[PDB]
RNA sequence: CCCGCAGAAGAAGCACCGGCUAACUCCGGCCAGCAGCCCGGUAAUACGGAGGGUGCAAGCGUUAAUCGGAAUUACUGGGCGUAAAGCGCACGCAGGCGGUUUGUUAAGUCAGAUGUGAAAUCCCCGGGCUCAACCUGGGAACUGCAUCUGAUACUGGCAAG
RNA sequence: AUGUUUUUUUUUUUUUUUGAUUUGGUGAGAGG
């Protein structure tokens, strides 16, 4: 139910930096980010039409840490919902509790955030929510509870975030350690490199 | 600015007194991400050369296509030889739902959102041609208005 | 330095049409600013006027 | 084709017969080996392919391929067949590692497909 | 084995000889042997130095070698240090007083042998043979060859079934005797086997 | 359901990597074996093992079965000179279709209403289980059938041309 | 007068264009 292996390998495979490590130390120093994993890394022949789409899908999934069935479900939901499908999917992905936490800066990585969520550190509207897939709504305040507020990791995460660009769709307080999910993010607010359309196509086989 | 996609490359033979002389055909298609599209079919003893030739061919004899935003203006059929093709305009987000050679042509053309089936033959060369034909024939609202002696609001 | 005298977000990217840190290495999306870079995306002489 | 014609006599659906009829819409069937033997395949191939004529539970007498390297089967050995045809007249495979048919010896990849338990170390 | 050797057919007319001496039936074989030896030695030594043509010329019980090379600097080394060294060994090989001259080869892309050698080297270091061939052809053309042909043969891309491929550009008349056709050959001793490289370079026609 | 305790602790496999099809190398002789369709005879990315990778993941493969792809029974939506496909040719009952004008009818057709079309299910907006599945409020839908009141271009009936 | 009379895999991927050859203050001395 989770990917427990090497994180940088995934990144290498993808091509890009997936942000699977905190960002204290640059990704180029930790691993050969350009070279693909395994014995046959240096060889890089152009991929197929299907293959590129698949890769794209993987990238997105990897980024958020969502396994396949769940991803499929999300896609379906997006399709069902009104408006642009890929965009909807992206929004849904964002909405995940762990992701939100990460954005806020209470977790160094998304993985860390997820862990925190699991371990009953986070509350959503003053009620302890344990599910990483929990879809956080507009105007839903989300905070660290008083037990987990003393942790050194949390402050480190916050610091890291502060170095990292702040998302417009949230509003977080470092002292209070509570952030308000103000609105579901627009496509423009998210990263431009993610070809959602490819993903959509893949499932529209 | 122009994007160019080699759809297919196929090895073709000519029998001679000695034996078989092999050659390569390259089917490419190029477009500017707007109305302009053009396919090219190049042939040579080696692949890369053939591809280059195809590209060259494509770059000349392009064709303009009226695009309402990211999609087509109305459902359009296009036929050529075996390959008969249907393509239907679709809502933003849906992506290019189309198969093979057909997809490639659409992508370069700068249609982002289509629902497109290739009936009949799916011989890449023919199907791309069919697609092109379909695109070409497809008229815009303004054009139709002009034709009919009316305003755009009269037609809706 | 991010964000010191010679910043990225306040002024512009050192390299032309490149996020100095890492995204956009072609000519398609000139302008996007990810959180990992806190960088604009324009010309090499854009910092001379800013 | 003509609508009237269609009305008169509608369109016949192509009834596709099953290529594994001795199963009778069962995922597997139990059978007893009437005889076990090797057979030579058709052109262009060359081998001694191990196969057993099986009398099934439901009454049919079929012939079932035996996959993997080596097998313990004899006459009067109770085996499970699964369907699948080897590319004359063999339309079924013995399930290795079910009933009397053993798993393949010394196999470490695709183990499931030959009944083999996970190697301990 | 269809074709006549392009150098060999033209030795009387447009091409000259490499070994250029007179000897009676007594000493001729010995001389030839000596030449073979010295040449062999030179090839062994000046492999890294791009060497095209060794011209031996022995008057009056003294051997005069003339090394045509693209880069004299690596053959000479420090001024009269490497050449001198070469000389004594040459002398030893011969059994007579030696004299080494070093001709500087202008335009090593137009010298056929050199090109062949380069191609062989490329093959050895695992490049795409075809790309190498193209480079060879193109470069020569750029330099002002009236034409060039190159041919490579056997175990191309380590393939089980051996074949030959060849690229021509411009005009390369072989039947025309008065054509200056610089022909030469080489052999790439790859992991899969030998790959023989031929190259013809047509400088132009001589009028006399 | 909540609180406390200890300590990374008790918790990852399955299939695949010739092309289709995401993933490649080395070591073991048309045998042993593989196979869904289209390898193996001594350098096998196709057999078996290894290392490396890819895809799924408390599941993963295989088999069986249904629809799909299959516009490959084509109502939507195919064809028949040569690819399968024009009766050897006619007459002709039933059947199908029917030039043009006016009038009338109102069967078909269309419009509106009424009754019904069980609940659940599906779909939309909500609510409740920490989320989800699940449960659940209200709607929409159930393409229909029947009846009543209109419309009369078209098709039909009847009457005259 | 006559030829389906010795078949076996002796196997299908390019270059691609898109961008340039890189040296700031201080002080001293000479020529006109
Ligand atoms: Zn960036």
């Amino acid at each position: 139910a989770r990917y427990l292996g090497p994180k940088l390998k995934l990144s290498r495979r993808e091509g890009t930096d997936l942000f699977l490590k905190s960002g204290v130390r640059a990704i180029d120093t930790k691993c050969k980010i350009e070279q693909a994993p395994g014995q046959h890394g240096a060889r890089k022949p152009r991929l197929s039409d299907y293959g590129v789409q698949l890769r794209e899908k993987q990238k997105v999934r990897r980024i958020y840490g969502v396994l396949e069935r769940q991803f499929r479900n999300y896609y379906k939901e997006a399709a069902r919902l009104k408006g642009n499908t890929g965009e909807n999917l992206l929004a849904l992905l964002e909405g995940r509790l762990d992701n939100v936490v990460y954005r806020m800066g209470f977790g160094a990585t998304r993985a860390e955030a997820r862990q925190l969520v699991s371990h009953k550190a986070i509350m959503v509207n003053g009620r302890v929510v344990n599910i990483a897939s929990y879809q956080v709504s507009p105007n839903d305040v989300v905070s660290i509870r008083e037990k987990a507020k003393k942790q050194s990791r949390v402050k480190a995460a916050l610091e890291l975030a502060e170095q990292r660009e702040k998302p417009t769709w949230l509003e977080v307080d470092a002292g209070k350690m509570e952030g308000t999910f103000k609105r579901k993010p627009e496509r423009s607010d998210l990263s431009a490199d993610i070809n959602e359309h490819l993903i959509v196509e893949l499932y529209s086989k | 600015e122009l994007q160019e996609k080699l759809i297919a490359v196929n090895r073709v033979s000519k029998t001679v007194k000695g034996g078989r002389i092999f050659s390569f055909t390259a089917l490419t298609v190029v477009g500017d991400g707007n109305g302009r599209v053009g396919f090219g079919y190049g042939k040579a003893r080696e692949v890369p050369a053939a591809i280059q030739k195809a590209m060259e061919k494509a770059r000349r004899n392009m064709i303009n296509v009226a695009l309402n935003n990211g999609t087509l203006q109305h459902p359009v059929k296009g036929v050529h030889t075996g390959s008969r093709v249907f393509m239907q305009p679709a809502s933003e987000g849906t992506g290019i739902i189309a198969g093979g050679a057909m997809r490639a042509v659409l992508e370069v053309a700068g249609v982002h959102n289509v629902l497109a089936k290739a009936y009949g033959s799916t011989n890449p060369i023919n199907v791309v041609r069919a697609t092109i034909d379909g695109l070409e024939n497809m008229n815009s609202p303004e054009m139709v208005a002009a034709k009919r002696g009316k305003s755009v609001e009269e037609i809706l | 330095e991010r964000d010191g005298l010679f910043c990225a977000r306040i002024f512009g990217p050192v390299k032309d049409y490149e996020c100095l840190c890492g995204k956009y290495k072609r000519l398609k999306h000139r302008g996007v600013i990810c959180e990992k870079c806190g960088v604009e995306v324009t010309q090499t002489k854009v910092r001379r006027e800013r | 084709a003509t609508v009237n014609q269609l009305v008169r006599k509608p369109r016949a659906r192509k009834v596709a017969k099953s290529n594994v009829p001795a199963l009778e819409a069962c995922p597997q069937k139990r059978g007893v080996c009437t005889r076990v033997y090797t057979t030579t395949p058709k052109k262009p191939n060359s081998a001694l392919r191990k196969v057993c004529r099986v009398r099934l539970t439901n009454g049919f007498e079929v012939t079932s391929y035996i996959g993997g390297e080596g097998h313990n089967l004899q006459e009067h050995s109770v085996i499970l067949i699964r369907g699948g045809r080897v590319k004359p007249g063999v339309r079924y495979h013995t399930v290795r590692g079910a009933l009397d048919c053993s798993g393949v010896k010394d196999r470490k990849q695709a183990r499931s497909k030959y009944g083999v338990k996970r190697p301990k170390a | 084995g269809q074709k006549v050797h392009p150098n060999g057919i033209r030795l009387g007319i447009v091409k000259p000889w490499n070994s250029t001496w007179f000897a009676n039936t007594k000493e001729f074989a010995d001389n030839l042997d000596s030449d073979f030896k010295v040449r062999q030695y030179l090839t062994k030594e000046l492999a890294k130095a791009s060497v095209s043509r060794i011209v031996i010329e022995r008057p009056a019980k003294s051997i005069r070698v003339t090394i045509h090379t693209a880069r004299p600097g690596i053959v000479i080394g420090k001024k009269g240090e490497d050449v001198e060294k070469l000389r004594k060994v040459v002398a030893d090989i011969a059994g007579v007083p030696a004299q080494i001259n070093i001709a500087e080869v202008r335009k090593p892309e137009l010298d056929a042998k050199l090109v062949a050698d380069s191609i062989t080297s490329q093959l050895e270091r695992r490049v795409m043979f075809r790309r190498a061939m193209k480079r060879a052809v193109q470069n020569a053309m750029r330099l002002g060859a009236k034409g060039i042909k190159v041919e490579v043969s056997g175990r191309l891309g380590g393939a089980e079934i051996a074949r030959t491929e060849w690229y021509r550009e411009g005009r390369v008349p072989l039947h025309t005797l008065r054509a200056d056709i610089d022909y030469n050959t080489s052999e790439a001793h790859t992991t899969y086997g030998v790959i023989g490289v031929k190259v013809w370079i047509f400088k132009g026609e001589i009028l006399g």
